[PDB]
């Protein structure tokens, strides 16, 4: 009879995971360092 | 705090005792002695039976009794998934905690229960569809490898419930994986009594049950009622009793002050039995009223003889031990009224399971279907302590036609093989068959299978005809005397089923023309003895 | 598909977030170098 | 604010009374007395019958009568899907809210409703079939496990609909499951009167119904009219009345009803008037006594089958030389019968059929014949049905066996 | 407006008048009286005849007559698909706009 299923196989992995990745936390510290050396130069 | 009476299961003492002995006997005896024996523990139970007998209730109650972790549950095929390799991890996720605790706490660990529900949906025989459907060959392998593999577990217990014990894989039922196998069947009188007491205790506690209701009569009356149908009966009786106090359901719902004086009387039980609940392996009064359409009347000597010969056969099949299977063939000329006599004999047998296999319900069926339906009716009869199965119009069942001749061979072989298959040890069976042509059955070598034969005659004398007319009483005194004067000095040859139609046809003329028309018809029919 | 479509759209918005964060860090480092050079 | 009159249902008093007695009689009694009995609640209802008799209407009215939440609807086989393991997920998504609310609250929870439509397109018998297409077994097993499983649910109610009560699995129709089975059949005179009153109430209110139309006459002139054809009759009458005002004093008169009854509505279980025009092509001519004799005998047989109680089934064979005029006389007898249901089963509408198709057609005609207080069926030119030919001989055995079985089968009680 | 001839169909005199009378008589009459009566609208019609005699043309013309939206032409043989639950999905896609628009705009 015309009745058959199917199964899928996934080609899914791309740009790193959502912001649970370390990109944002990494970005955080640079601004603090900028503040520090701005102080020193002034 | 466990106590058996709190369980609330009735009629299953032997099964529970066996399960307790085989499964939980070695986890309660003092450990020091059990160590000196070096015996492992049982890790499986299987339950099977027909619908509505008390499997899931037993599983739930066993789950509640153990002071251990909360049981896991799997509702049917809850584990399947659409991504390759994701329908197996769900199998492995069930044993992880048990594995970890066995690794950590050694031999003092707890007990982890698992309950597979409808296990015949994911554990069918391997290699049955050219490697199965692709996802029913990996799941089975994973389950087999996990239950008993290279690494040893000693703190699990798996339970299974299924209606079809034939399709489960064979490698999964050996004495190392699912050792205990139990069949849950219908109860006998004591079981019904226990079930009714269990389900009526609460009502009797608060004096909501009348005093004219006697449980023993109800137990005797309900023959071959499954477990759930007794509960259904009680519920229907309660609902019918409660419906009295809602007066204006049509307009607006209102409840009276007499709700306090609420009581359930036997009339509700009788009404519920008559109208609402209908069993599955029992019997009901519609079929008899459909076959015996005009009762039975004693118009002569032969009827009593036939009934006596039926009674003797019934008594023999009830008492004897050497012969658990007996059969008899009722035969006679057409329009003689033989199926009614067979129905009467079966009804007066008073056996629990009585079913009629008639061609009225096989219109348009091919041979394969007739054969399979016959097999099912004859299989249902192997699951009762007593039975009686009636076969009707053996001629029409074979599709026999005088030309050629032409008929079906597969059905005939099925019948010839099915009259010599003894039931499972300890049960009895009686088969009655009816036919209108003995010689044709003789030519097929089919009178050797039957054990005994009975003959059914016609009306063959004027006095018997007069007695039949008097019993029916359609013609009054004067017309009866005229008929007697006409026919008393001759011989007649007519059947009862034809006599009724002749009378009905004759009655439609004018009031003064009935007797002559009836005599004309009776002359026209012809004798040819 | 609406579920997957919308979630992938949020993922694209998140890609924009990541790009903004990276560019901001790079610009901060450039200004960093400029000031550090200036002091001498 | 609920009361029976506003439901808009007529002719189904006893069925609704029984449904109310068995399903809802324990959800309105004071809870204190209910708890002292410790009785669970019924969990299902099933409704079956011929088309156009008022099942979906009853289900809708039940759904919107209660103080429950919005009833979920399943429109036939809309749960099937092509990926392994998706149908069961769709089945499982229906019961989630009930389980969550039960766990959170306990005995104080509200009520939920699920309404399956055309249930017989999913739950077929779980036979072996050498291994069924999973479409049947997996879905049925999931549904069975969800309705009544290890965990207890006590705040659901499931309703079903179907035209074929034979195909559904037996394990799904036991107490504790869909256990209230009801049959919705054609109405009798009181039912037709109630339906006509229900469907012509608004017109009467605004004085649009002429004073000459008498409903009691229409209740008699329509025999074996289903529930769904009376509405069609009324609508056709209204449309005919309205079209007359296209080239404020609009009104509906008897002539519109008569015209619409004669030309627009054609009942399926009623008598047809074109068949007799097609088979009796040149009337009947009295050229001697034999015609009168035959007609008188037919009249006597009809009267017998109408007035007796020990002979509910009658038969007769008309036979003679060829080119003699048998079909016309049979049709004339049937027409003069004056029975609500008359039919003809001729062999010229089965050109090219095989044996099994002919068997099915005959069985279908007789099944319909078994649903009316009276009937009359004509089987003409039998030797064509059997497929007879002298060389050989040759013929069909299946059709002959079917006919021989059907010639002595009694209808349900009282018909 | 009927004018069977102006629309572009000739020879359909009665098979148009009967259609208009029976089916479409409750769409053009003033809404007040229709609502007062309380009669629903016909839900479809059936056309059968020899091929090439002008059926689809009549359907499109009827659609244009009532200021209806664009019709959704469907071919019978094209709906069947060999997987489980594909034909039903196709049959169930045609009734989306009606459901959505009724749910939004009411009556
Ligand atoms: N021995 C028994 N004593 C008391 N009640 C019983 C017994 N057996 C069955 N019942 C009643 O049957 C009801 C449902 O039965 P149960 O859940 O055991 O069905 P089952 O036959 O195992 O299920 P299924 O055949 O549908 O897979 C229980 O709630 C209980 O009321
Ligand atoms: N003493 C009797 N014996 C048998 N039938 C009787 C008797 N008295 C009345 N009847 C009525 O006679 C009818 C018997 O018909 P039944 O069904 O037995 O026919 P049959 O012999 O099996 O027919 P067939 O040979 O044509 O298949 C039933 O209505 C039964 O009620
Ligand atoms: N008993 C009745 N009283 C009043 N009106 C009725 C009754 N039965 C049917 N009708 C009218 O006829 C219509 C028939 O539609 P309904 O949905 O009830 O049909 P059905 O027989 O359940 O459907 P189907 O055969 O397609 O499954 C109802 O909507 C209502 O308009
Ligand atoms: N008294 C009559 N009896 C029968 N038919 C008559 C009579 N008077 C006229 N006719 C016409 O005779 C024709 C009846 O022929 P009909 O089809 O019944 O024959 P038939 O016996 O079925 O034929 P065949 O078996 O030879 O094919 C119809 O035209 C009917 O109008
Ligand atoms: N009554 C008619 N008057 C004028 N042209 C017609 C008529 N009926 C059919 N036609 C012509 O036939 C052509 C195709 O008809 P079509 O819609 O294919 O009919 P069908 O539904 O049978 O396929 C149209 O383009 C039209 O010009």
């Amino acid at each position: 009879n015309p009745a058959i299923f199917a199964s899928g196989i996934i080609m899914d992995s791309s740009i790193s995971k959502q912001a649970l990745s370390e990109i944002e936390t990494r970005h955080s510290e640079i601004i603090k360092l900028e503040n520090s050396i701005r102080e020193l130069h002034d | 705090d466990w106590n058996f009476e709190k369980m609330g299961i009735g009629g299953l003492d032997k099964e529970f005792s066996d399960i307790f002995r085989r499964a939980f006997a070695s986890r309660v005896f003092p450990p020091e002695i059990v160590e000196q024996m070096g015996c492992k523990h049982v890790k499986g139970i299987l339950l099977y039976g027909p619908p509505g007998c008390g499997k899931t209730l037993l599983a739930r109650q066993i789950g509640k009794m153990l002071n251990a972790r909360e049981p896991k549950v799997v509702n049917g095929p809850e584990i399947l998934n659409k991504y390759v390799g994701e329908s197996e991890a769900n199998i492995r996720k069930l044993f992880a905690d048990a594995e970890e605790e066995q690794r950590r706490l050694g031999a003092n660990s707890g007990l982890h229960i698992i309950i597979f529900d409808e296990i015949d949906a994911i554990c069918k025989q391997r290699g049955s569809m050219a490697g199965s459907t692709g996802v029913h060959d990996t799941v089975v392998n994973q389950l087999l490898s996990k239950i008993d593999g290279v690494e040893q577990l000693n703190n699990i217990l798996v339970i299974g419930m299924t209606n079809r014990p034939d399709l489960i894989d064979e490698a999964l039922l050996r004495p190392g994986r699912l050792e205990v196998k139990m069949e849950i069947g219908l109860p006998d009188e004591k079981g019904r009594l226990q079930i009714l007491h269990i389900h009526t205790a609460r009502m009797r506690g608060h004096q909501l049950l009348s005093a004219d209701v006697d449980i023993k009569e109800l137990a005797v009356e309900t023959k071959n009622f499954s477990g759930a149908e007794l509960e259904g009966l009680v519920r229907a009786a309660q609902s019918t009793a409660m419906n009295r106090h809602i007066k204006a359901s049509t307009k607006v719902e209102v409840d009276m002050e007499k709700a306090e004086s609420l009581q359930v009387t036997r009339g509700d039980f009788l009404a519920s039995l008559e109208n609402d609940i209908k069993p599955a392996f029992g019997t009901n009064q519609e079929d008899y009223a459909s076959y015996i359409m005009n009762g039975i009347i004693k118009w002569g000597d032969p009827v009593t003889r036939v009934l006596d010969d039926g009674e003797l056969l019934v008594q023999q099949t009830k008492n004897s031990d050497r012969t658990p299977l007996v059969s008899v063939l009722l035969e006679g000329p057409p329009h003689s009224g033989k199926t009614a006599l067979a129905a009467k004999i079966a009804e007066e047998s008073n056996f629990p399971f009585i079913k009629i296999c008639s061609p009225d319900k096989m219109i348009g069926f091919s041979e394969t279907a007739k054969c399979q339906a016959m097999k099912k009716i004859f299989d249902d009869a192997y699951k009762s302590q007593l039975s009686c199965v009636v076969v009707d119009d053996i001629e029409r069942l074979l599709d026999y036609v005088p030309i050629g001749p032409r008929f079906s061979n597969l059905v005939l072989q099925a019948l010839l093989v099915l009259l010599k298959k003894a039931p499972p040890q300890g049960r009895k069976l009686l088969i009655i068959g009816t036919t209108s042509r003995k010689d044709v059955l003789q030519e097929m070598e089919m009178l050797n299978a039957f054990s005994t034969t009975i003959h059914v005659p016609n009306i063959a004398t004027g006095e018997q005809l007069l007695e039949a007319l008097e019993l029916l009483g359609n013609f009054k005194d004067k017309e009866r005397t005229t008929i007697a004067q006409q026919v008393k000095g001759k011989k007649v040859w007519i059947g009862i089923k034809k006599l009724l139609m002749l009378i009905e046809m004759s009655l439609q003329m004018d009031p003064e023309y009935r007797v002559r028309k009836f005599l004309a018809l009776l002359r026209e029919e012809g004798a040819s003895p | 598909m609406a579920e997957d479509a919308d979630m992938r759209n949020e993922l694209e918005e998140m890609q924009r977030r990541a790009d903004q964060l990276a560019d901001e860090s790079l610009e901060s480092t450039r200004r960093m170098l400029q000031l550090v050079e200036e002091s001498k």
